[PDB]
């Protein structure tokens, strides 16, 4: 059998910053979305425009799997429609979404003692992302009318920011990993059929 | 997120260190915490940010502490000008505010009765006024007696900021009445209660003299 | 320089509309977090609204569905729009840049907002009179007016020493009252005249109130 390599996804032993979130086209293989219906290992599983327990029997053109960190209370905004910092600056799902959003807990992999500050969130940028746009700008953000010249200081912002990510977190402040799987229908053949 | 300030005031003097306490309901990123200052009239000022980091133009003798759901707020030795009112702030929450005020001697206040001028009661209504002039530290206690009886939910009080020469407090009690309630009585007092009193102190008056 | 410069509140009945401005230099406001915060007489501070660099907004749970966040970036001014006002809605309104991990480090000044259904009005003078039983304590009763604020002098300013003019209380008719007091010689009363003059701005009230012991 030729099986789609979600586990590669999912699985993975370290996750993307959201701002530089991951994406996997799958293609051309056999998927089994079996080990989404096995529960107690995700917290989110939320799918729109597509039935979640009817999955095995579809068949689409391309699947995207996009994947990264972000806070349990931003989880929400993994969803059409939705506004905040991680849907307008980091990652955005269009209003016509065609998928399935999975999310679950990762505070034993993902939070460090006194913070784990490698991931990242863009906090500064003067505009809405556009549906799956991806922004790994560095440069420093500009909050007044005077040129920054690449140095920081007042109304001149490095764009990125930490999550604290530590242990003893409250939940919804603890760090979730995020799967987006995204079903591509074109008019052309299906290459990723249950 | 619920953000928790103490104490509710702080009596200190000038030079002394300032400790001043807020606790975030939930563990939330880490040193996540800005604290402000702010004075009576004016905008609240900056201090901190990010939990333990100044804001620039403010003086060394201000620092953060803390984490997790525990922060602290220190100024190592009080100037004039910091007796004010602190607020901690997370996220769109802030807490309720420390005020930090100057400390001095224990005061009784000075207390004084006023009836009701005939002025006003040919308008219907009675105010009887109690005075409590200078006295620390701010707690006070006025029940307001008729006849004895001891009134509720017929009286407003005010208390002034702490006085810039003596550091003492004023507060200003009215007891509201109709005109004929008023004239239904005799005994009008106002019983004070505070820390400088060995016991209360009674001012009163009988309408009519 | 930069600053904040707010206008736009005033008095307003219940279920009417105010605009707040707040006028920036120094930051541009349609690239910032900027929010609304408001402080209630005698009470804390309370956020109220943000709108984000790229245009979202967001409210408090309290205001939501009344109050509109705005900006125009050609005048680098930041709105307030509330629409039907409550009594509860009674504060000052601030605006602030938020830094949301630095701080919220620029303040406007504070614009004054009174919701109340109460008419204009000048307070009535009432003496404070010196009791008969040497320092004595008199005063004046300064009752029902709107809206503040009233100012009080005592012998056209010449009297500043032990005066105390304390913080009006909003009574339950809606008008406020304060009381002003002064401690003199209880051996002055003979001989020294005690009269405070209060001022009322918003009526052009002006009263003058002789205050002797009674007989
Ligand atoms: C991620 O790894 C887990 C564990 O290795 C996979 O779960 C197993 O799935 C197989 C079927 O493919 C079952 O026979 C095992 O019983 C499962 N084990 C556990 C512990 O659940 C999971 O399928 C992987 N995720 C993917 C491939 O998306
Ligand atoms: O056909 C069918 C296979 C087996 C389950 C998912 N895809």
């Amino acid at each position: 059998t030729n099986l789609c390599p979600f586990g590669e996804v999912f699985n993975a032993t370290r996750f993307a910053s959201v701002y530089a979130w991951n994406r996997k086209r799958i293609s051309n293989c056999v998927a089994d979305y079996s080990f989404l219906y096995n529960s107690a290992s995700f917290s989110t599983f939320k799918c729109y425009g597509v039935s979640p327990t009817k999955l095995n029997d579809l068949c689409f053109t391309n699947v995207y799997a996009d994947s990264f960190v972000i806070r349990g209370d931003e989880v929400r905004q993994i969803a059409p429609g939705q506004t905040g910092k991680i849907a307008d600056y980091n990652y955005k799902l269009p209003d016509d979404f065609t998928g399935c959003v999975i999310a679950w807990n990762s505070n034993n992999l993902d939070s460090k003692v006194g913070g784990n500050y490698n991931y990242l969130y863009r906090l500064f940028r003067k505009s809405n992302l556009k549906p799956f746009e991806r922004d790994i700008s560095t440069e420093i953000y500009q909050a007044g009318s005077t040129p920054c010249n690449g140095v920081e200081g007042f109304n001149c912002y490095f764009p990125l920011q930490s999550y604290g990510f530590q242990p003893t977190n409250g939940v919804g402040y603890q760090p979730y990993r995020v799967v987006v799987l995204s079903f591509e229908l074109l008019h052309a053949p299906a290459t990723v059929c249950g | 997120i619920v953000l928790t300030q103490s104490p509710g005031t702080l009596s200190l003097s000038p030079g002394e260190r300032a400790t001043l306490s807020c606790r975030a309901s939930q563990s939330v990123s880490s040193s996540y915490l800005a604290w402000y200052q702010q004075k009576p009239g004016q905008a609240p000022r900056l201090l901190i940010y990010g939990a333990s980091s100044r804001a620039t133009g403010i003086p060394g003798r201000f620092s953060g502490s803390g984490s997790g759901t525990d922060f602290t707020l220190t100024i190592s030795r009080l100037e004039p000008e910091d007796f004010a009112i602190y607020y901690c702030q997370q996220g769109v929450t802030f807490g309720g505010g420390t005020k930090v005020e100057i400390k001095r001697t224990v005061a009784a206040p000075s207390v004084f009765i006023f009836p009701p001028s005939d002025e006003q009661l040919k308008s219907g209504t009675a105010s009887v006024v109690c005075l409590l002039n200078n006295f620390y530290p701010r707690e006070a206690k006025v029940q307001w007696k008729v006849d004895n009886a001891l009134q509720s939910g017929n009286s407003q009080e005010s208390v002034t900021e702490q006085d810039s020469k003596d550091s003492t407090y004023s507060l200003s009690s009215t007891l509201t009445l109709s005109k004929a309630d008023y004239e239904k009585h005799k005994v009008y007092a106002c019983e004070v209660t505070h820390q400088g009193l060995s016991s209360p102190v009674t001012k009163s008056f009988n309408r009519g003299e | 320089e930069v600053q904040l410069v707010e206008s736009g509140g005033g008095l307003i009945q219940p279920g009417g509309s105010l605009r707040l401005s707040c006028a920036a230099s120094g930051i541009t406001v349609t690239s910032n977090y900027m929010s609304w915060v408001r402080q209630a007489p005698g009470k804390g501070l309370e956020w109220v609204s943000v709108i984000y660099p790229g245009g979202s907004t967001f409210y408090a749970d309290s205001v939501k569905g009344r109050f509109t966040i705005s900006r125009d970036n050609s005048k680098n001014t930041l709105y307030l729009q509330m629409n039907s006002l409550r009594a509860e809605d009674t504060a000052v309104y601030y605006c602030a840049r938020d830094l949301v991990v630095y701080g919220m480090d620029v303040w406007g000044q504070g614009t004054t907002v009174t919701v109340s259904s109460a008419s204009t009005k000048g307070p009535s003078v009432f003496p404070l009179a010196p009791s008969s039983k040497g320092t004595a304590a008199l005063g004046c009763l300064v009752k029902d007016y709107f809206p503040e604020p009233v100012t009080v002098s005592w012998n056209s300013g010449a009297l500043t020493s032990g005066v105390h003019t304390f913080p009006a209380v909003l009574q339950s008719s809606g008008l406020y009252s304060l009381s002003s007091v002064v401690t003199v010689p209880s051996s002055s009363l003979g001989t020294q005249t005690y009269i405070c003059n209060v001022n009322h701005k918003p009526s052009n009230t002006k009263v003058d109130k002789r205050v002797e012991p009674k007989s």
